[PDB]
Parts: C-alpha cells; structure tokens; sequence
C-alpha cells in the first residue's frame, strides 16, 4: 500500500548552473516516471528513510531558475518545510545572491524551516571561488547545517540528508504513546434486566 | 654625508645589472610567509601575474 507515517517536502534552491540536479540523481531514487524538468518546472524526487521507529517519506523539489518561472516558484515554496541552498565553490556570483535566496525562503515557506547549505563540485577544490571558512561562518550565524560535497563521493550528501530529516523530525515529532489493545473479558450468557 | 634639517642629498649608488640567463625570475611568485591558507582563485590574468612577479 503506502504505509509510511510522515511526509516532508524539501526544496532545493540556488542559481542556475550551480549543479543541483546532478547532485540530486546520485544520492536518491530518481527517473522513476517523472516527465522531466522545465516542462512544468521544479522536478520532484523521493527518498524514504526511517527515524525513531517512524517511517519518513521526503519529496525533494529541485527549483528551476529560467526567469520565466520566477512567479511560479513563489507559489511552490508555500508549505515548504525543509530547505537546501546549494552553491558551487568554482563560480563566485551564486554566493552574492545565496543570502537573497535565504531571505526569500525565510519569507512564505512555513512558520519555521531548517535550511541546509551545501557546496557542490568540491572536485574542483583548487578552483575555490569563495573560502569554506566564510561560508561556514555565514552558516553559523544563520542556524544552518553546512556541507561540502565532492560530487564523486555520495557519503557526505547522504549523511547531510539523514541529519536534516532528524532535525526537522524532532521539530514536528508529534508525541505518541501506544496502540497495544489488550483488555478482554466478559463472555457470559446475559441474564439481563432492563 | 650630512643632512641638516630639511636638505635632501641624493645618494648616487652604483650597482650592476642582473642576467636573465642566470636567475629565473619566473619562479613561484609572491611566496606566502606561512604555508597553507584558503587557496582561492587568483582572479587575475596570467600576463598580469608575470609583471607582478617581476615587479616584486
């Protein structure tokens, strides 16, 4: 059937050409029967983990920037609870508007979100457009999880997703107690009197 | 020499040249005092890097 317990939606946001979609395909189920990207914009991918003996279903919506869909993207951040700003260390002008993406996403997403920040294409570490310690600091006074992804090793990004779903889980972890259902008696022949 | 309170005195120091086939002046440029650091892109043209190396 379906049988999962919770379902989160997590946007991937950034500038175009920073390498979000190639980052998405390697670590998660992909190319199921999705028509494509740009036909409607913002492709959807799914990931199924379990936390604390609860099953979690996560939908990742890699936002697409083409200027034409800018009005459409606003409506797609409505209700968005998990977030990931991706930036590349090779090019440098994405980091000038990474703060703008954070501002636009603090606006009209939820009451509270948990935004990660991830450096794609660390295979070109020598070509470092921005120092990692500055982005690490900018994550530190913005309450953000910070990652550096090789794009050739998927362990880092997979670890980031597991910890992000943990922090967003405890945030919404509704209290649960028990569903045991063992209390049985009263098998008589009913000498009733009304 | 003698310089009193404002009087400049241009010292004329004679030296020789240097030989371009004796020293290489295209070696690792502007060496850092301590090794390591961020290792960010230079952000300058290779030709500019040549003249900055010579002028240092």
């Amino acid at each position: 059937g379906y049988d999962y317990d919770y379902l989160f939606k997590i946007v991937l946001i950034g500038d175009s050409g920073v390498g979000k979609s190639n980052l998405l395909s390697r670590f998660t189920t992909d190319e199921f029967n999705i028509e494509s990207k740009s036909t409607i914009g913002v492709e959807f991918a799914t990931r199924t983990i379990e936390v604390e003996n609860k099953k979690i279903k996560a939908q990742i919506w890699d936002t697409a920037g083409q200027e034409r869909y800018r009005a459409i993207t606003s409506a797609y951040y409505r209700g968005a609870v998990g977030a990931l700003i991706v930036y590349d260390i090779s090019k440098s002008s994405s980091y000038e508007n990474c703060n703008h993406w954070l501002t636009e996403l603090r606006e009209n997403a939820d009451d509270n979100v948990a935004v990660g920040l991830i450096g794609n294409k660390s295979d070109l570490a020598h070509l470092r457009a921005v120092p990692t310690d500055e982005a690490k600091n900018f994550a530190m006074e913005n309450q953000m999880l910070f990652t550096e992804t090789s794009a050739l090793n998927s362990d880092n990004v997979d670890k980031a997703f597991r910890e992000l779903i943990v922090a967003i889980f405890q945030m919404v972890s509704k209290h649960q107690v028990d569903l045991s259902g063992s209390g049985t008696n009263n098998m008589g022949s009913n000498g009733a009197p009304k | 020499y003698h310089v009193e309170a404002s009087h400049t005195s241009r010292i004329i120091v004679p030296i020789k040249k240097i030989d371009y086939k004796k020293y290489n002046f295209e070696n690792t440029p502007i060496p850092r005092i301590y090794p390591g650091r961020q290792f960010i892109q230079s952000g300058l043209n290779e030709e500019q890097t040549i003249e900055m190396r010579q002028k240092f």
